């Protein structure tokens, strides 16, 4: 099965500023990638598909890029209910499997 | 509303057999794919499997093989998912989620709420 | 103003048989095909009786989508005028065909791991078929029952593995069709259409008819489907506003 890896297991970063979370894939995908963002509650939706479309709903401020084996997503401004767990997951192959997720944080001690 | 609603929290013995449903409401239920997927505390999401409602197609990952089982109702619209042989391990969260397509891949749009399912044997 | 899906035709999670290809019929929209520029990075997209970039400027009266799966290498065959299997036992375009053909990849989709079931197509067929004919009977072709010596069942399904090379990955065919200005318009894209000026030369596109004169008003009495006016040159006369119904005439400045 194709392995994901999300070299960032977690960060921290203030309010507004870019925040990209990586995402990287032992084979070739395309841009069969898919971002999901789960709520520290437990609450995971779709964000982004196909490595550039923005979900319905999904504030603009939220981009994604990359090709071939990496990809990354972007947050524009960081907004505080933007702070939860991002997911990458492949498309590729039918045992389709999720990044370690990302967990975003405040700069604090 | 499109809303994937699941049953509570579970208690189950190790050894036991669970089943969880999945319902669906305001969705055509019987022609996207039900994925249902495993999250440890602190762990990854697995992809545990999916299934096809309109005929009864699935597709079982490698690992969850043969221990949980999906079935489909047409016409309550729900997706039920049986695991037997529980073990300590099985412990999390399980989600189901509809496949759409993007028409080049497939894509977990809307997720239920999650069914926390706890293998034990405390009182 | 209405925006026909485009959603069941392409992003169906289950296309089906080539043997059964889906047909369907789209009218009465505004068919803003802008996205299939680029939506999906389609393999093959090609156009026969018009430019895609010209489509967003022409009306049509009827669209007809036709949704499938076919081996890969053998998307060539859905160009008219051709070959093999696929083009001559469950698929025909006509020679003259109009609309066009758009395909793309579709590995991860359709493959199983275990070799894909649902996917069929026919191989054995008594004869050709004629263009935009679809045959669903599974009686045996050379025999009874339905397995013998030249008894062979029509129907066979790609091993669509996911380890499949090139060419043997199943493709996922659309093919539009759609006549162009013999009937009153139904489907085009948005084109927004602004007021109407009358006993000036300016040029005018009504329903796709493009032309440039001076248009008046006129006493001529079309029957409730007539559209367009024609003289004995075979120019155009008469026309009817598609938004309020009244006939207009056409003068050459
Ligand atoms: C194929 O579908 C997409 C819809 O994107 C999502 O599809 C489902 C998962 C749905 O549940 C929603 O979450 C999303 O809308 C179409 O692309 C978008 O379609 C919406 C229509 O609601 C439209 O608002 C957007 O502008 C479209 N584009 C993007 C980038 O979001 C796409 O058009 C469909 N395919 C075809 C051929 O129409």
């Amino acid at each position: 099965d194709i392995q994901m890896t999300q070299t960032t297991s977690s960060l921290s970063a203030s309010l507004g500023d870019r925040v990209t979370i990586s995402c990287r894939a032992s084979q070739d995908i395309s841009n069969y990638l898919n971002w999901y963002q789960q709520k520290p509650d437990g609450t995971v939706k779709l964000l982004i598909y196909y490595t550039s479309r923005l979900h319905s709903g999904v504030p603009s401020r939220f981009s994604g890029s990359g090709s071939g084996t990496d990809y990354s997503l972007t947050i524009s401004n960081l907004e505080q209910e933007d702070i939860a767990t991002y997911f990458c997951q492949q498309s590729h192959t039918l045992p389709w499997t999720f990044g370690g997720g990302t967990k975003l944080e405040i700069k604090r001690t | 509303q499109v809303q994937l609603q699941q049953s509570g929290a579970e208690l189950v013995k190790p050894g036991a057999s669970v089943k969880i449903s999945c319902k669906a409401s305001g969705v055509a239920f019987s022609s996207y794919w039900m994925n249902w997927v495993k999250q440890r505390p602190g762990k990854g999401l697995e992809w545990i499997g999916q299934i096809y409602p309109g005929d009864g197609d699935t597709n079982y990952n490698g690992k969850f093989k043969g221990k949980a089982t999906l079935t489909a109702d047409k016409s309550s619209s729900t997706a039920y998912m049986q695991l037997s042989s529980l073990s300590s391990e099985d412990s999390a969260v399980y989600f189901c989620a509809r496949g759409f397509i993007a028409t080049v891949e497939e894509t977990m749009d809307y997720w239920g709420q999650g069914t926390s399912v706890t293998v034990s044997s405390a009182s | 103003t209405n925006l026909c899906p485009f959603g069941e035709v392409f992003n169906a999670t289950r296309f089906a048989s080539v043997y059964a290809w889906n047909r369907k019929r789209i009218s009465n929209c505004v068919a803003d095909y802008s996205v299939l520029y680029n939506s999906a990075s389609f393999s093959t997209f090609k156009c026969y009786g018009v430019s895609p970039t010209k489509l967003n400027d022409l009306c049509f009266t009827n669209v007809y989508a036709d949704s499938f799966v076919i081996r890969g290498d053998e998307v060539r065959q859905i160009a008219p005028g051709q070959t093999g299997k696929i083009a001559d036992y469950n698929y025909k375009l006509p020679d003259d065909f109009t609309g066009c053909v758009i395909a793309w990849n579709s590995n991860n989709l359709d493959s199983k791991v275990g070799g894909n079931y649902n996917y069929l197509y026919r191989l054995f067929r008594k004869s050709n078929l004629k263009p935009f004919e679809r045959d669903i009977s599974t009686e045996i072709y050379q025999c009874n029952g339905v397995e013998g010596f030249n008894c062979y069942f029509p129907l066979q399904s790609y091993g669509f593995q996911p380890t499949n090379g090139v060419g043997y990955q199943p493709y996922r065919v659309v093919v539009l069709s759609f006549e162009l200005l013999h009937a009153p318009a139904t489907v085009c894209g948005p084109k927004k259409s602004t007021n109407l000026v009358k006993n000036k030369c300016v040029n005018f596109n009504f329903n796709g008819l493009t032309g440039t004169g001076v248009l008046t008003e006129s006493n001529k009495k079309f029957l409730p489907f007539q559209q367009f006016g024609r003289d004995i040159a075979d120019t155009t006369d008469a026309v009817r506003d598609p938004q309020t119904l009244e006939i207009l005439d056409i003068t050459p400045c």
